Parts: C-alpha cells; structure tokens; sequence
C-alpha cells in the first residue's frame, strides 16, 4: 500500500514550449533506452556502439560549463540494448546482446 | 474514446526516436534519443 | 536528408546568402534591410544606415574578388557609417549616413556619397562589360548627372540624389541599383 | 514594370543557381 | 550494409562543401593579427573582454558587429543552431538569452556593443558572444583555454575548419 506509482522525478514539465538547452552528441550508431536515477542526480543512455554514458542531471543546463558526459564504460561488448538504475542502491545494470548481465557500481557516495 | 488526429534550422530530430524520459532538479526537463545517436534536453 | 542538403548546398552561392539581394514589392531589400523610405511606408535612419553599410561592404567585397581598384573613390566599409574617402584628395569627406533632422543646404554630403557610389558602380559596369560584351546589364546608368535610364520600361529616368527628388523615384532608382549589382554579381561568380 | 522587374529578379537568381550547379558539377 | 555505404559517401561531398564555402568566406571577412597582438576584423580592432575599458567605443561595435555576422553565418553554413541566437544589424547588433529563469521577457536581450548607461548588461551580451563561440568550437572538439579572448578562439575555429 505504501508504494507509489510516482517515479524519481515528479512532473514539473507540466507544459513543455518546445525549447531546447543541449544538443549532446557522443554516441555513434544507435541509442535505445534512457533511464533517470533523481535519488543520485544522473541519468544514463545505450546504444550499439557498445558504450553506457552516465552524464549529470545539474551539469544538462550547460548555462555556464559546457556539457559531456561524467563516465563511461564499453568494456561488456556486444550491443548493450537495455538498462535500469537500482533503486534504493548506488548501481546500475545492463544487458549486452553477447547474453551478458551485469552491475557496474557508480561511484556517486564519493565526490 | 478514440482521440483521433487530422491535420488541416528545425531542432527536431532528423530520424526516429527510441525514447522519451523526463528528469527535473529545479523546473521539469525532457530527454530524448534518435537512431542516430543525439540526444537533446528540452525544457 | 543527407541528399536533400546537398542538393541545397550545391546551389548556395556564398555572397548571394551573405547579402542577399531582393525585393519586397516597393523596397529593394539586402539582408531582409529596406533600403528605401516612402510616406505610406516609413523606414528609419537607422535602417537606412545598415543598408548602405551592406552594400558598400558587398561591392568592396566583389571589388576585391575582382580585383579592380576604383579609379578615384576608396570605398571604406566601416559598420553603421560607412563612407568614401575620395582618393584624388583626401579632404573631403562623403558618408553614406544620415543623422536625420535634414538640413538640406548643409547636408549635401549624402547627396554626393550616393553620386560617387553610383559612379564606382557605373566603373564596375563598365569593366563587366568590356570583359565581355555578351553578357549586359539590365539597367543603363549615367554619372554626369547621376541618374539612372529605366531600360527596362518606358525610359524614365530617375535620380539618387534625395536632394531636388521626390521619395519615390529615390526609392526606384535604387532599387534599380541593386537590381544592377545582383546582375553584376551573377556575372563575376560566373566569370571566376 | 513590377511584373518586369520581379521576372528579371526570378530569372538572375535561377541563372545564378543553374552557373553554380555546373561550377560544381565541373568541380566533380 | 550496401545503402549504408553509399550514404557514408553522400555524407562526405556533403561535408567536403561545408569546408568549401566556408572557405570562401574569408574573401569577405578578414581576421588580421600584428606584432603588438592585437586582432581586426576588417581592420578595426577588437580586444578581449577585459581589455574594453578605456578605448574607443565605436570601433567595439564595429568589431563586434562583424564578429555576430560572421558567426551567425558560420552556424548557418555549419546547421548548428545557437543557444543564444543573434539578431545582426551592423553595430548595433543584439544577442538574446531565453534560457535564464531570473529575467523579465524584456530583460533577455542584451546589446553586443558599449551603450549609454547598461554597462553591466553590455558586458554580459558580450560574454553571451563569447559562449557562442566556445559552443561552435566545441561542438567540432577544440578545447576553450580562456573564454575572455573573443577573436583569437574564432581565428583558431577557422584555421581548423
């Protein structure tokens, strides 16, 4: 009973103009899937290139530092076609096309 | 209910979208994602 | 997409979309400025000034992709006062820009920038035109008076000087000048 | 001579982009 | 796979023009240097931010009026939209900001050049400038040392690409 269907960001975007404030191109062949992890302030994006960029939820406005990404990783090959950010715990997860599973601990706690 | 629909440099993307999220820290942002690896921020 | 931009590249001459070169019905236009001024339709100084500042800065650039060095004016494209220095005697100054409240006996100034503009464009016609005969000019110039014939019509001439002339045949003499200067720019991308 | 002058600005800039596409055709 | 390839094709002749007519754009607009190390666009000159003070004010117009033109058209050429597009008029140019939250609708266009009385918000038109041109030199993957030095940076931009 207690759960809530909310997810980490509530909707603040109540009527989006249009308008646009980061045009981040790293990746190279196709992304497809994103998730947001509010708790940590970070939010992720796949593709298959083999590569999962983890950028930052404060840094997205670029208004005064320029905008890239916080980490990355491309060491579990294949095509990774999935993710989901742990809730109540400081790590994610991804899913190659090699049939591979694996976390990958963020180092968020430690600034 | 069938909520139909007719009809009577652009920023968009220029190929198909594969996903739609929305984080917010101060005002409500949107995040997106083409096939052909950009990624855009709207407000 | 990416052949839907090429295509589009393929045919974007450089000073063509710098300054591009148009009309609006009544005003010659560059850069989307109106460089005119009429009753009906009231344009200010300011926008007058930026449009003299463009096309004094399109014909310097042409001048030098040419070459040519005009025989007596130096064209000095300074921003939002541009104005020609006259060569044979570094005395007298002429600016292509007005600060409003006309005094006209004391504002002759203007009146003699836009009779020099004229005639650096008339040396310009006369060199497209030397070079090669073939291709002419769709409008005829004369300099003694300043005027400019309407060729393309009935023959009424018109003048650029505002002094002595009324709104509207100054507004018609330059659009028919930047008529003659987008012609002259097909030709010299062409010639190159 | 509106109508005129209008077909003199359409023609000088379909001359201008038909010169550049051989420019560049020439150029390939 | 055979139409991938032939796409990467187009896109190099496509990138191949890009450059081309780029290039032409330095027969209009010059960007000059002399011993002294001070920088003219179109012989009139153009100091760093800082270096504004106590100078001739219409020629820092002029300078930065041709600057906003010359990446205006950049961007145009290039497709990349700006984050605070510009409005040229000559020297009297004007740079917008419609991202800050602490600004009235009116107070988001700032002045590219040294005006009666809106010194502060003169300064900050000029480093809206200058983000511009650290976007543009980054999105091509060129680093940005100092932001205060406005031509240099564009010079280095064009020497690039």
């Amino acid at each position: 009973e207690n759960a809530e269907w909310e997810s980490k960001p509530p909707p603040p975007g109540w009527r989006p103009k249009g308008l646009l404030v980061a045009h981040l191109h790293e990746h190279k062949s196709a992304v497809n899937r994103i998730r947001v992890s509010d708790e940590h302030s970070l939010f992720a994006t796949c593709s298959n290139d083999g590569t999962v960029k983890i950028w930052n939820s404060q840094k997205m406005e670029g208004k005064t530092t320029t905008t890239r990404s916080i980490l990355t990783y491309s060491r579990i090959g294949g095509r990774v076609k999935t993710l989901t950010f742990c809730q109540g715990s400081h790590y994610l997860a991804i899913a190659s096309d090699n049939g591979a599973v694996q976390l990958l601990g963020i180092e968020a706690s430690k600034l | 209910e069938v909520v139909q629909e007719i009809q009577n440099l652009p920023v968009g993307h220029h190929d198909i979208i594969t996903d739609v999220a929305t984080f917010q820290t101060t005002q409500g942002f949107i995040v997106t994602a083409s096939r052909d690896g950009i990624v855009k921020v709207w407000k | 997409y990416a052949q839907t931009q090429l295509d589009k590249l393929k045919k974007t001459n450089v000073f063509n979309a710098t300054f591009h070169i148009w009309h609006s019905g009544q005003f010659g236009t560059i850069n989307n400025f109106r460089l005119g001024r009429l009753p009906s339709v009231p344009v200010e100084w300011n926008e007058i000034n930026a449009a003299w500042g463009q096309t004094v800065l399109l014909l310097h650039a042409l001048a030098n992709k040419m070459g040519l060095k005009f025989q007596r004016y130096r064209l000095v494209p300074y921003g939002n006062h541009s104005y020609l220095e006259s060569l044979t005697d570094k005395s007298k100054e002429l600016p292509l820009y007005c600060s409003g409240g006309l005094r006209f006996f004391w504002d002759n100034k203007f009146d003699h920038a836009m009779v020099a503009f004229l005639d650096c464009v008339q040396q310009f016609k006369e060199e497209v035109e030397k070079g090669e005969t073939r291709f002419c000019l769709p409008y005829r110039m004369d300099v003694e008076k300043g005027k400019i014939e309407d060729t393309g019509g009935s023959g009424g001439s018109y003048s650029i000087k505002t002094q002595f002339n009324s709104e509207e045949q100054w507004t018609k003499a330059l659009k028919f000048m930047l008529t003659n200067l987008k012609w002259g720019l097909a030709w010299v991308s062409s010639q190159f | 001579d509106l109508e005129k002058e209008n077909a003199h600005f359409s023609i000088s800039e379909s001359l201008i982009a038909a010169i550049e596409l051989m420019k560049c055709n020439m150029m390939s | 796979t055979a139409k991938r390839e032939l796409f990467l094709k187009t896109n190099a002749q496509l990138t191949i023009r890009c450059r081309q007519l780029l290039s032409e754009l330095s027969y209009i607009y010059p960007i000059d240097l002399n011993e002294h190390k001070d920088y003219f666009v179109c012989g009139v000159k153009l100091p760093n931010s800082e270096d504004f003070q106590a100078k001739d004010d219409g020629s820092i117009a002029v300078a930065l009026g041709y600057t906003a033109h010359l990446v205006s058209m950049i961007s145009f050429f290039l497709q990349v939209p700006l984050r605070y597009p510009i409005i040229h008029k000559g020297s009297r140019s004007t740079i917008k900001d419609n991202i800050n939250d602490k600004l009235t609708e009116k107070e988001r266009e700032f002045p590219l050049y040294p005006k009666g009385g809106e010194k502060l918000q003169f300064d900050y038109g000029v480093y809206l400038l200058n983000k511009n041109i650290a976007q543009l030199r980054y999105q091509h993957g060129l680093g940005t040392p100092d932001l205060r030095q406005t031509l240099p940076n564009l010079k280095n931009f064009m020497e690039h690409g």
